[PDB]
């Protein structure tokens, strides 16, 4: 059934697993028309497909030809998501496949079941989980691959750059979601957190900067305190 | 016009057959049921006084055979049996009609709701989805699992309807995913009416059957089966103009007879809401919507 606060642990065992996180695939602008009327432009999109354990990102491109000529966006691009996620399924090696899909959004879950009828012993399941992923076009090396694509592309990151090295998985799995959960409610101030020393810099092979165990500890405190903050001005407590 | 005769009413019981329902009284001088209309499947269920658990009961039809009710003391239930014997049966027959001892079938002559109800529903058919070759009637009651429900126990005693799944291969195109899923018209046409049924009679057989045994017995997998087979054929785009017209029928009447108590029960509020508001047939279903809204609204 659903993943919650009660069966975390499990996110860091030895099944193979995927989040897989739509809400990136259609994005757009909203315009004036010259006749004063609305309309959408789309801009590229991204599946945030995430294997919790090892920090593995399959971060499958989505350009706006792709919805050329098509109604209903956002019900194809559900469709389009389970289309890409199956697709990659059935690119990897067997013993690679998942055991289990999590999706991060419950309208994923009928599009997902049925483009992977064919992996009847693949669990697709929903999340009780808020997860943050939707800030992943807020880390400027995965927002700059998706607005420079000119073709749909598959990107691989490891959105945990070395960190396994010294931490375990729970605690890199952490370690992400504090960052984006920031850099989801204020971006400005996260990203202002994470740069303002120019000393601490970012590898090129890597997505964030390359903090000692001391500097994540004051980093980690510093967006502790910006959602805290954000929190109390949000609901005026 | 033909009669099932009853051997005596040893246990007082509900006795239904077909749309109609009489009380007998433990010994009371019951020998059966006369003038049954010749030209339908009937059927005759039961009720025990003392056990209003296990609704169960017989599909025949007259020109099968001569059948009558005999109850038997160790297994608890009144059965349905063959008369081979013509001679004896016509013998037993004008015996019990001329002591009067049997109720008629109580057909008003205006009152088209059998004929309704059963439009297309064979007993043929019925022995098909039923699977007890040596006997030409076949028993249900309110316990009988599904095929489908069996394989989410014992298989001699399933109701062998269609296997309707809208998250399966069968329904589901590999390519077609997102359109077959969101309208069902391959799996309707292709599927289930060219493939299986071979023609919308036999699908509506089957839907009527399933619907009857819901509401004579409160059986479960078939009120499941009946709500499948609407959803099918609302959830497709593309449905021929007669097969549309035919299930507004087929549903109004079924609205029709339903005691008013148990829609409660025998409706499902998603797929009724899905089907008259959403579907693809929203709109298709004039006789159906009316009769649903005047006589359910507060499932609506």
């Amino acid at each position: 059934g659903a993943m919650n606060s009660s069966n975390y642990a499990e996110l860091f065992n030895n099944d193979i697993k995927l989040f897989v996180d739509d809400t990136n695939v259609y994005r757009v602008t909203v315009h004036k028309t010259f006749e004063g009327n609305v309309a959408t432009k789309a801009i590229n999109g991204c599946i945030f497909t995430l294997n919790p354990k090892t920090g593995h990102l399959f971060l499958k491109i989505i350009h706006t030809s792709v919805w050329a000529g098509q109604k209903r966006l956002s019900q194809l691009a559900k469709w389009k998501t389970a289309e890409e996620v199956s697709a990659l399924v059935r690119s990897l090696p067997k013993e690679e496949q998942p055991k289990q899909i999590i999706v991060t959004r419950k309208a994923m879950l009928d599009p997902l079941e049925v483009h992977m009828l064919d992996f009847p012993n693949i669990a697709i399941r929903p999340t009780e989980l808020r997860l943050p992923f939707s800030a992943a076009m807020s880390i400027d090396k995965l927002s700059d691959v998706v607005m420079k694509a000119t073709e749909p592309q598959m990107v691989l990151f490891n959105i945990y750059d070395d960190w396994l090295d010294r931490i375990s998985s729970y605690t890199a799995f952490s370690r992400l979601t504090l960052l984006l959960r920031a850099l989801k409610t204020n971006e400005e101030s996260a990203k202002m957190i994470l740069l303002s020393d120019p000393t601490i810099t970012i590898k090129s092979y890597h997505l964030w900067p390359s903090f000692t165990d001391e500097q994540w500890i004051t980093i980690e405190s510093q967006m502790r305190d910006l959602i805290l903050t954000e929190y109390g001005r949000k609901y005026n407590v | 016009m033909n009669t099932v005769p009853f051997t005596s009413a040893p246990i007082e019981v509900t006795i239904g057959i077909d749309q109609y329902s009489f009380n007998v009284k433990e010994n009371q001088p019951f020998h059966g049921i006369k003038d049954i209309p010749i030209g339908h499947v009937h059927v005759i269920h039961f009720q025990h006084a003392d056990n209003s658990s296990m609704r169960y009961g017989y599909w025949f039809d007259c020109r099968m055979g001569n059948f009558y009710i005999q109850y038997d003391p160790k297994d608890g239930l009144y059965k349905m049996m063959e008369e081979r014997d013509g001679a004896k049966f016509e013998n037993i027959v004008h015996n019990f009609k001329e002591r009067q001892m049997m109720v008629s079938y109580p057909k008003i002559d205006e009152d088209d709701t059998w004929y309704n109800l059963t439009e297309f529903v064979q007993m043929d058919k019925i022995r098909k989805i039923v699977r007890k070759d040596e006997n030409q009637f076949s028993y249900v009651d309110s316990s009988m699992t599904t095929v489908q429900e069996n394989e989410l126990s014992d298989p001699a005693h399933s109701l062998n309807y269609t296997v309707i799944n809208f998250k399966s291969r069968e329904a589901i195109r590999p390519g077609h995913e997102m359109e077959d899923f969101l309208d069902k018209s391959y799996y309707l046409n292709t599927v289930m009416l060219q493939g299986i049924f071979k023609n919308s009679s036999n699908y509506f057989g089957e839907l009527q059957f399933a619907f009857l045994n819901a509401m004579f017995f409160g059986n479960y997998g078939s009120s499941l089966q009946w709500h499948a087979m609407i959803e099918l054929i609302c959830s497709s785009a593309t449905v021929p103009k007669h097969m549309l017209d035919k299930l507004d029928e087929i549903l109004y009447y079924q609205i029709k007879t339903l005691p008013e108590q148990y829609s409660d029960i025998l409706l499902n509020e998603r797929v009724w809401n899905i089907c008259l508001y959403s579907s693809f047939q929203k709109n298709s279903l004039h006789n159906t919507e009316k009769i649903m809204e005047n006589k359910y609204p507060e499932l609506l």
